[PDB]
RNA sequence: CAAACCGCCUCUGCCCGCG
RNA sequence: GUGGAAAGGCGGGCAGAGGCGGUUUG
């Protein structure tokens, strides 16, 4: 559906957008094609709104640090998982604007996939959020937003 | 014809990124430790590229000291697309022009090619220096382990001259002051001319120390400094007995223009 | 048919799956270096009077392959598909369970995987002054992870215990043929027992290169020579394995070759019973 | 004759990236798994080249220890295109010139061909080392099964000296820090030659510490590093009876320079008492 | 208690030599 | 009494040239 993201796709791709998202209130929801299948529809109706794109890469660098700590970097891979929660809303706690409604389709999917990691595996239980974190960015570039 | 071997002068030390240091790939990083590094390709090809133009300027003033510089005359071979003619920059790589002598007996007397080596058809001269990859020092492994930033993301812009419309981009560069540990091995294949090769390598090091290394450079992204540790000699009998029979030059607090010379290398002269 | 099975767990790539002619030569060169001259002749006498070894065949993780008898080609239609009949005739090595099937002229299955690969690596020769190169290519047998090669031994046990078992510990650190200074023919040796269920008939497939003393029934011809202390051996017509003789004991042949010692070429048979069709 | 086989084991550490190639330039890899490896020929011939150059420097100073280096003048036979005219690198294989001796009894006294092997005509002195093929240490197969990259892809460029035009190519290099596991099996054929052969082999290894191993070495692709585990003597009686008679020297934390002098008077005192 | 934008483009991306 | 013996896929090649974090707000 390359022609979807039409102008009413915000009023079309929010049929069940947050229900199954809140049903994925842990990280390891479903290893299958449901990850990519959810990750397309998440970015499918962000694109009709603004979604200022390049305010994400601090989480990318932080996941790189935690991934170096997967590669025998540090034994404590707990503090950087909490530092994302320290920076979870500071962005919408800094300045607002036109693309805030897409942030309404971004903040509701944070705490389902962010309150999990206190008693989690540090190396494991992490790759599926790590895949949803990139497939949304990827298909959002592919629909034409960046 | 006649490759010999007397020993191997080893140059060790540190490379000080006095300003930021860009070598693109995002700066390169080795896949295992994850830290950035300097390759030896990026460094040999920048000592060479400077000593090239140094020879090209003095191309007529040396041809009684270095023969087979008589067979060149300055410039590129781009305004007449031939391989080997009277011009100095006589090899096409892909679409660009670079001086490599085409034979063994021609390149044995080239000052560039007896030190950085050459190639060719039906003859080949191989190098005398080995320029190894330069990883971060012992201090900066741990400054990385203590949580510091080893790289930065710098943001630049491009301004329209008429309306001041500006257009940003992001570079990613090693932070200033970062220090990499290098090694350069000159393989003493002739005891007649090792002074000239060590002195030409120091000329290339000095010209690199006034220019940049990688990256934009004309905008500040270079500025490498060479902090010397040890010239060593490792003669032909170090490798057989194993005993510490190698001559060391004491230069732990000197400049690349301060080595360049008779006072330092006197025992290497006497050891021949 | 209870045979000792010698397994050659490879440490590198072989040059070729060793024939019986280059297993026996390797054993003789081992015995002449750990025992002496006068104990190679007792080895040869033990193989004249008694024992026999077979060729090497590939194994892959506790499945042992044996060559296909040629007894199944003339009556592969009476066993039985034209695709199956063609792939059932092309194939070279049958599994031990299938091989015991096909000795009795029963329907059998071919393995769907070969345990090695004939790969040719490019090498180079560099002169020492100019580093100026010259390629040639080199073929070798590169094995999988659990796969390797093995051969079988019949005969008494003092010959195995005094000659072949020391010869296999010697040849593990100097290989079976090929560029063995590149670490090619090397292996770790370990011995088991194999039992083969075989019909007691007049006809026998040979599991080693035959070099017969009379014409066999169905055969697959194989010229090969060798190299014995630098001297070229003349090309000899062995029969390849899996071929049907009747009551043909084979025969070793002594060569001349201009050496301090005679050079035997192992031309003995390794009989297993087989059931033929009417021709 | 034969008196046993000395087995040298240990590890190689690719301190910088290791590149060999498989004819946008791949490295050579095992056709079944897909992991890289260091060939035995690529290691052996690099050792032989290094020791050839070392010997060619010393054709005047070893004429009394090793005879039949008196038959050679230091140089090469490329200009005067007659093989074994009298220079050292005397045999032409295809287009390059190697020192390979032409006979048995001249190569029993030449220290290169006594160890690495000669070919000749009607004669053929075979080698006396087996440089066994080198595969990744099981730690680095476990790192390969953790999804970690075992090779990289390094982009280099060539640049016009006047107009600074990029002309890029890529090479596939093994990740720096890798570990391979080597074995070198020396064949004790004559009990006089053994000290000098193992000293020459360790000299050839120690020239390789300061040289490189395959690929663009002067652009920083070698820096191999030998980390020994143990030697074994494996005597003649071991292959006869199969007990544990083999002397195991232990040098677990020693480099090839710490091994040539430190252990050769001391860690081989047990082997000279058995010859 | 920061309003608004711009958040990468332009060019090459394996060759000469052994069989 | 080994289709063997001997043989470094390697020499040379800068991820580089160009580009104000900037325009308006007492
Ligand atoms: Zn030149
Ligand atoms: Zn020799």
């Amino acid at each position: 559906k390359k022609m979807l993201e039409k102008g009413k796709q915000w009023e079309a791709i929010q049929p069940y957008f947050d229900n199954v998202v809140r049903e994925a209130k842990n990280f390891l929801e479903w290893s299958p094609n449901k990850r990519l299948a959810n990750a397309v529809t998440v970015a499918a109706y962000l694109t009709s709104q603004g979604l200022k794109t390049n305010q994400v890469r601090k989480i990318l660098d932080m996941a790189r640090t935690t991934e170096l700590k997967v590669k025998r970097g540090e034994g404590d891979i707990k503090d950087d998982l909490v530092k994302m929660r320290y920076l979870l809303a500071y962005t919408v706690g800094k300045a607002t604007g036109q693309s805030k409604y897409s942030l309404d389709a971004f903040h509701r999917i944070l705490d389902p996939m962010l309150e999990v990691l206190m008693g989690s595996p540090k190396k494991e239980n992490f790759e599926k959020f790590y895949d949803f974190l990139q497939a949304v960015v990827a298909y959002h570039k592919f629909f034409g937003g960046g | 014809m006649d490759r010999r071997f007397y020993g191997k002068i080893v140059i060790k030390g540190k490379i000080k990124a006095v300003t930021g240091l860009h070598i693109g790939s995002p700066v390169i990083k080795d896949p295992h430790t994850g830290l950035p590094y300097i390759p030896g390709s990026s460094l040999k090809g920048r000592l060479r590229s400077l000593f090239e133009i140094l020879v090209n300027s003095r191309l007529g003033e040396w041809r009684e000291k270095y023969p087979s510089l008589a067979n060149y005359s300055p410039g590129s071979c781009r305004p007449d697309n031939q391989e080997n003619c009277g011009k100095f920059f006589n090899r096409k790589i892909n679409r660009g022009w670079i001086h490599v002598c085409p034979d063994y007996e021609t390149a044995l007397a080239c000052p560039v090619c007896r030190l950085f080596g050459a190639s060719g058809k039906e003859s080949n001269f191989p190098s005398r220096i080995i320029v190894r990859d330069a990883f971060l020092t012992k201090e900066w492994e741990e400054k990385w382990r203590a949580g510091e930033a080893i790289t930065e993301a710098k943001i630049e812009v491009g301004i329209d001259r008429v309306t001041s419309q500006a257009n940003p981009r992001t570079n990613e560069r090693v932070v200033a002051g970062a220090e990499f540990e290098f090694e350069i091995i000159y393989n003493v294949e002739n005891t007649t001319h090792w002074r000239d090769d060590i002195k030409n390598l120091l000329t290339a090091m000095a010209l690199l120390e006034d220019s940049y290394l990688g990256g934009s450079g004309s905008r500040g992204y270079g500025k490498v400094k060479f902090i010397f540790d040890s010239f060593e000699f490792r003669p032909l009998d170090y490798y057989r007995t194993g005993k510490d029979e190698d001559i060391v030059s004491i230069d732990a607090r000197e400049k690349s223009v301060s080595d360049i010379f008779d006072s330092l290398f006197s025992e290497v002269e006497g050891k021949l | 048919p209870k045979f000792i099975a010698v397994k050659l767990i490879p440490k590198g790539p072989f040059r070729d799956i060793p024939r019986a002619d280059t297993l026996f030569g390797a054993i003789g060169n081992a015995i002449s270096a750990i025992h002496g001259q006068s104990a190679v002749e007792e080895l040869v006498d033990a193989f004249v009077g008694g024992a026999r070894i077979s060729s090497a065949f590939p194994y892959s993780g506790d499945t042992y392959y044996l060559p296909k008898p040629l007894s199944v080609e003339p009556a592969l239609e009476g066993i039985l598909r034209y695709t199956t009949a063609k792939r059932l005739r092309k194939a070279k090595y049958l599994d031990l369970k299938n091989f015991e099937l096909a000795l009795r002229l029963r329907p059998f299955t071919i393995p769907e995987e070969i345990p090695y690969a004939r790969v040719d690596v490019p090498r180079v020769v560099l002169d020492r002054v100019t580093q100026d190169s010259s390629i040639y290519f080199w073929e070798e047998i590169r094995f999988r992870e659990k796969s390797g090669v093995y051969f079988l031994y019949s005969g008494p046990r003092e010959v195995f215990d005094g000659y072949i078992a020391p010869a296999m510990r010697f040849l593990g650190d100097t290989g079976i043929g090929g560029k063995s200074t590149w670490g090619a023919g090397l292996f770790e040796v370990e011995f088991h027992e194999m039992k083969i269920d075989a019909p007691g008939s007049e006809y026998s497939v040979t599991l080693s290169n035959a070099l017969p003393t009379k014409t066999p029934v169905l055969w697959r011809l194989l010229r090969k020579g060798g190299w014995s202390f630098g001297r070229r051996k003349p090309r000899m017509t062995f029969i390849a394995e899996g071929s049907i003789v009747k009551n043909d004991p084979g025969g070793m042949e002594r060569l001349e070759l201009g050496l301090s010692h005679e050079v035997y070429v192992y031309g003995l048979t390794f009989p297993l019973g087989v059931e033929l069709p009417e021709g």
